[PDB]
């Protein structure tokens, strides 16, 4: 009974390695919350 | 064989690699089978006509990171497979001959940022059809002319962070059928022209934050279709009822959007444009 993913959120960071999460309200097997990698730049 | 300021090795490809030697200009005696050059970190001052002319099959080269202050306009010819050319951190270069990337049809990154770059000369990336990063970042870039990108149709990021860019005209980003980010934070930018994302409809990620802006008109967001990530935050946005279209779109939008913050009026300066009720923004 869970509903759908929210969208990625923003990458955490906008230079080097960060992470997008997304999250889902149960009405039941599976995560609550997902993460996963970004990176939108490299920055000196 | 092999100049004295470098190695060269040819696995994977052939390789001439001399990073970070004090060399104070492009060295002589490159092999001409070099397929990658690698001059990061050096202090060339000049990039001469023809100055890698014998290698045909180049298409690495890097030459960031070094003091150059003139690039001819004819430094990249017979380069004509030339993939990646990094320029990039060399900040009293200025100024880019319109005609220097001419016939580099082969190209798919360039790397311009920090570069103390004044202006897009008119014509600088026409024809680069397979080019798809285009970095711009961290100039000093007060324009964004009509039509500097138009033959563009392949490029999926441009990063123009970092500059004086105070508005985006109608035809400014037309061609970019292909796009996938544009990074245009940190600039001057006061308005966006109601057509200027036309041809963005492929678009991902927007980020507009840390710039000049207190209103968009309607339409500017609306060919966006694909858009799924956008940042707008840090701009002197009015919350009364110019800012209902905005609002409007937000609260339709299914990606995800930073806090869009009030600047004014003073009773809302500490609210989300999102997060507002529709009674907030009517009026007009
Ligand atoms: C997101 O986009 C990037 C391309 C950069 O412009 C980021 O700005 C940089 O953010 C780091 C922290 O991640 C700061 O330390 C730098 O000062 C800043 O330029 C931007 O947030
Ligand atoms: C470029 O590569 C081709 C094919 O491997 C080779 O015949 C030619 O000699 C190369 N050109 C140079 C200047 O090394
Ligand atoms: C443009 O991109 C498409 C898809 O990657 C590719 O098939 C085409 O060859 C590219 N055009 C060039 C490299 O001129
Ligand atoms: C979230 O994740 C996928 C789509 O990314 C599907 O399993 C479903 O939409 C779920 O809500
Ligand atoms: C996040 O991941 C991709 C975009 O990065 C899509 O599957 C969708 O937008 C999801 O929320
Ligand atoms: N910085 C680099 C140095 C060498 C090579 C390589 O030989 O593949 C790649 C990158
Ligand atoms: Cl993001």
């Amino acid at each position: 009974a869970w509903d759908e993913w929210s969208p990625w959120s923003l990458c955490s960071s906008t230079c080097g390695r960060g992470f997008r999460d997304r999250t889902r309200t149960c009405r039941c097997e599976g995560p609550e919350k997902q993460t996963k990698f970004c990176n939108i730049a490299l920055c000196p | 064989s092999c100049p004295g300021a470098c190695v060269c090795y040819n696995e994977p490809k052939v390789t001439t690699s001399c990073p970070q030697q004090g060399l104070q200009a492009v060295p002589t005696g490159i092999p001409a089978s070099s397929q990658r050059i690698f001059l990061h970190g050096n202090r060339i001052s000049h990039v001469p006509a023809a100055s890698f002319q014998s290698c045909r099959n180049l298409t690495i080269l890097w030459l960031h990171s070094n003091a150059l202050a003139r690039i001819d306009a004819a430094a990249f010819t017979g380069l004509t497979l030339l993939e990646q050319l990094d320029l990039s951190d060399n900040a009293q270069l200025h100024v880019v001959d319109p005609t220097t990337f001419h016939g580099l049809g082969h190209l798919h990154t360039l790397h311009l940022d920090r570069c103390g770059l004044r202006e897009l000369g008119p014509g600088l990336f026409r024809g680069l059809a397979a080019l798809q990063y285009l970095y711009l970042q961290d100039n000093n870039l007060q324009a964004l002319p009509d039509n500097t990108f138009r033959d563009l149709g392949n490029l999926t990021h441009l990063f123009l962070h970092g500059n004086r860019i105070p508005s985006v005209p109608e035809h400014a980003f037309r061609g970019l059928h292909s796009l996938d980010r544009l990074l245009l934070h940190q600039n001057h930018v006061a308005r966006v022209h109601p057509h200027a994302f036309r041809d963005l409809g492929r678009l991902m990620t927007l980020y507009l934050f840390a710039n000049n802006l207190s209103m968009l008109p309607a339409e500017v967001l609306m060919p966006l279709r694909s858009l799924q990530y956008l940042r707008l935050n840090d701009n002197p946005w009015v919350c009364d009822c110019r800012a209902r279209p905005l609002w409007a779109w937000l609260q339709k939008f299914r990606g995800s959007s930073s806090e869009v913050p009030c600047n004014l009026p003073q009773r809302l300066a500490d609210r989300d444009l999102k997060r507002l009720a529709a009674s907030d923004l009517e009026g007009c």
